[PDB]
């Protein structure tokens, strides 16, 4: 009968995604909120493996760095890589589901477009 | 050799939102002097005043939102209406009011603000106590002894709740019979002579349906001419038309000056990207859910008789492929859908 | 390469016949070598520069 409690707002630091290193607003980390938080949670499960670390615990980390130095065909692996952002990116409990476009074949380059719900 | 995932997130908005629930704040202190712009509540510098304070704390809330933002700006009162028409010829806003704003500061404020309309293109709006003037843009608010929550308060005080609650007041929602619950106290008025006052097109407060609300939602302009008509003197069909205006004039700027040339497959692209403007606007109730967008062709007739080329001996089509010079003419049918506040039905 | 110096030749005899059983479909890039344990420290710069 009652009804799901909503999940409070995730707040830690902030950094630019492109610059990769901490910012500091006058010795204050950038309060996320919102659309905030969950971006730099992809961002940092996404970026590292698990299985490199021995710190990180063992459902956290994504294998698509397995992909990463061409060890299969672009035609499946696509598929795959898409099964693989699925799987590391709904473990979090805010992210509800994950769509993958496609993917554009160019040189070296492989481009693609995926998709994340939210909650907020 | 070292290559990376670099995945940068994207929101798409259905609706886009420019020059709309803009308040712009100017009041006299010696103590701040300068420009603060509050977009998070219960925001108080320790500069501003307790009557200032008190200011900001009616322009606060609103009848269905809070205001989108509230921006305020401090200098001295010696010479404050030149730096606050420079602050707000250099930042855009939609509402204006003034807590000691003399007959000679509205005056110059309404002057300004017709000729910005007028020749800078830029439909800005007043809020003014005690106005006569002929435009429909400023807006007079001619209610004396008004005490809400059983405190005194100016004309302009209330001038300025009003405005901030306008600018939380929805588009499809209308101003007309909007009670106040903090307003307790009014000097007791007849219905005859509050009728007699919103005939005058001043805005008043009365005692209806067991609550104090405002009679009507009218604008502060008693003049309208032949051609502007009776929807042209409510403030909700000006407000429309007004935000329709920003809107093409901003994607005009951003798109097709410079960056697009002028040519027939540029004017049927021009002509498709308002089409599709159009359609949005009609997604909301605000206008009709028919419209025409046209090229206009007496415009080009005028145009090729300033060159002067022969009308005669060509097909009138030939007169659209014919290029304007660098130049577009446009023709756009439009009718404003603003819904009815009082009705009248008949029984058998 | 298994806490024993190597010379340069060799290992480039090594990586000659590491890449003779590589397929086609796989590609030398990111291709993990677990015999070499020991190298000497490189930054991710002086690396992206030399290759």
């Amino acid at each position: 009968l009652p009804k799901t409690e909503e999940l409070p707002i995730f707040r830690e630091v902030a950094w630019d995604f492109e610059k990769d290193e901490p910012i500091l607003e006058k010795g204050d980390f950038k309060i996320i909120e919102k659309k905030e938080a969950l971006k730099v949670w992809i961002y940092k499960c996404i970026k590292t493996n698990r299985y490199e670390h021995e710190i990180y615990s063992l459902e956290y980390g994504t294998e698509l760095s397995e992909l990463i130095g061409q060890k299969y065909t672009k035609g499946l692996t696509e598929s795959e890589a898409s099964r693989f952002i699925k799987e590391a990116l709904l473990i979090n409990p805010y992210i509800l589901e994950v769509n993958v476009k496609s993917a554009n074949f160019n040189r070296d380059i492989l481009s693609a477009n995926v998709k994340v719900s939210t909650i907020y | 050799p070292s290559i990376n995932i670099s995945f940068k997130e994207l929101a798409t908005t259905v609706k886009e939102r420019s020059a709309r629930g803009i308040i712009a704040m100017v009041l006299k202190d010696a103590k701040a002097l300068g420009l603060n712009e509050i977009h998070e509540k219960e925001d108080i510098p320790v500069d501003l005043s307790a009557e200032n304070k008190e200011y900001i704390n009616l322009a606060l809330m609103g009848n269905v939102n809070t205001p989108n933002k509230l921006l305020v700006y401090v200098i001295e009162g010696e010479a404050d209406i030149q730096t606050a028409l420079d602050f707000l010829e250099t930042k855009e806003f939609n509402y204006l009011c003034m807590p000691k704003a003399v007959e000679a500061d509205k005056t110059a404020i309404k002057n300004w603000i017709i000729k910005l309309r007028d020749i800078d293109k830029v439909k800005v709006k007043a809020v003014l106590g005690k106005v006569v003037g002929n435009h429909e843009g400023i807006i007079n608010f001619t209610t004396e002894d008004v005490l809400v929550g059983e405190k005194k308060y100016s004309v302009d005080e209330f001038t300025s709740r009003v405005a901030g609650l306008i600018a939380g007041t929805p588009l499809s929602q209308s101003v007309t019979y909007t009670k106040l619950s903090d307003v307790v106290d009014i000097p007791k008025m007849t219905k005859v002579d509050a009728e007699s006052r919103v005939n005058k097109g001043e805005l008043i407060l009365i005692k209806e349906a067991g609550a104090i609300r405002i009679a009507r939602g009218v604008n502060s302009l008693t003049e309208l001419t032949a051609e502007k008509g009776e929807m042209f003197q409510k403030i909700k069909i000006v407000d429309t038309l007004d935000i329709i205006h920003s809107d093409i004039r901003k994607v005009i700027i951003d798109d097709y000056i410079g960056k697009v040339t002028n040519s027939y497959d540029n004017k049927c692209l021009l002509i498709v990207a308002i089409k599709s403007y159009l359609e949005e606007l009609e997604k909301s109730a605000l206008i009709e859910s028919d419209s025409t967008v046209e090229i206009d062709f007496e415009a080009q007739k005028s145009y090729l008789k300033s060159k002067g080329v022969d009308l005669s001996y060509m097909t009138l089509q030939e007169i659209k492929e014919a290029n304007t010079g660098s130049k577009v003419f446009l023709k756009a049918k439009i009718k404003v859908l603003d819904a009815m506040e009082d009705i009248d039905l008949s029984i058998e």
